[PDB]
């Protein structure tokens, strides 16, 4: 399955 | 004057965080890291000593960067018409926690025991000099790979440690615990040790367990790669779906799956070199 960065700030 | 002090090398990432340079400093062929920051940008400004009126990042990072520790660290910083520069420590080579883990899949306990163990570490470090990070994960985790030593970068979501409620966040919401989903209410401690159990479940896995508010507040933890009882327990522990259920950092370190971790030289030598 996706694996995903997560955007912050 | 920035200009003439430091060679500007390429770009490494921009984001939410600004826009951040490979670089080294002609002084004495330093590597550094040069980080823009946008003033428009800034959320939340505070005040140095000299009553200087700065970006909260450079206030923690001053907080956080003196001697040794887990942090990278602020070596110097620069005011511009429109923005700030910050330069920052460089090792080499290094990897982020996020690509690390996308590489190699899901981390043996051994590693995963030591990179948490310096996590924690340096989260104690932060927490001891006043600075709460509000966005522990992969992404801000550097690995100095021949040091076998992890590196929290990225400030620019965190604030004064405080023992009242915060009401404001703006770290990742993945990451973030479910009385922050609920309530837009959390304490500084517990929320970052809620981070620390989603952190933990990402190294043995091989990726966070929840990406839904759904999933954040069901309090229910499904282990999609073999993890030991051990582990599973003290992850368990940090997800507590009551932030007061959850550990200290004193309990974490003592819990029995964290004992006997390798050091950073051996970490490196067996597992990263
Ligand atoms: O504070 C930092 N934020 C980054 C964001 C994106 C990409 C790189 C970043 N490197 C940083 C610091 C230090 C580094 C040392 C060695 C490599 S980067």
């Amino acid at each position: 399955r996706k694996r995903r960065r997560h955007p912050s700030g | 004057p920035l200009e003439s002090q430091y060679q500007v090398g390429p770009l490494l990432g921009s984001g939410g965080f600004g826009s951040v340079y490979s670089g080294i400093r002609v002084s004495d062929n330093l590597p550094v890291a040069i980080k823009h920051v946008e003033k428009d940008r800034i959320s939340d400004w505070g005040e140095l000593p000299n009553g200087t009126r700065v970006p909260m990042e450079v206030v923690l990072l001053k907080k956080v960067s003196s001697g040794f520790s887990g942090v990278i660290r602020l070596l110097d910083w620069f005011e511009r018409p429109d923005s700030f520069v910050l330069i920052l420590e460089r090792p080499e080579p290094v990897q982020d926690l996020f690509d690390f883990i996308t590489e190699r899949g899901a981390l043996q306990e051994e590693l995963a025991r030591s990179f948490f163990w310096q996590v924690l570490e340096a989260v104690r470090h932060c927490h001891n000099c006043g600075v709460l990070h509000r966005d522990i994960k992969d992404e801000n985790i550097l690995i100095d790979l021949n040091r076998g030593e992890l590196k929290l970068i990225d400030f620019g979501s965190g604030a004064l440690l405080k023992d009242t409620v915060y009401t404001d966040f703006d770290g990742t919401r993945v990451y973030s615990p479910p009385e922050w989903i609920r309530y837009h209410r959390y304490h500084g401690r517990s929320a970052a040790v809620w981070s620390l159990g989603i952190l933990l479940y990402d190294m043995v896995c091989g990726d966070i367990p929840f990406e839904h508010d759904e999933e954040i507040i069901g309090g229910q933890v499904f282990f999609r790669q073999r993890v030991s009882s051990e582990c599973q327990h003290l992850i368990r522990w940090c997800l507590a779906l009551r932030p007061s259920d959850r550990p200290t950092f004193e309990e974490i370190q003592n819990h029995p799956w964290m004992q006997d971790v390798l050091l950073p030289q051996e970490t490196a030598e067996i597992h990263l070199h």
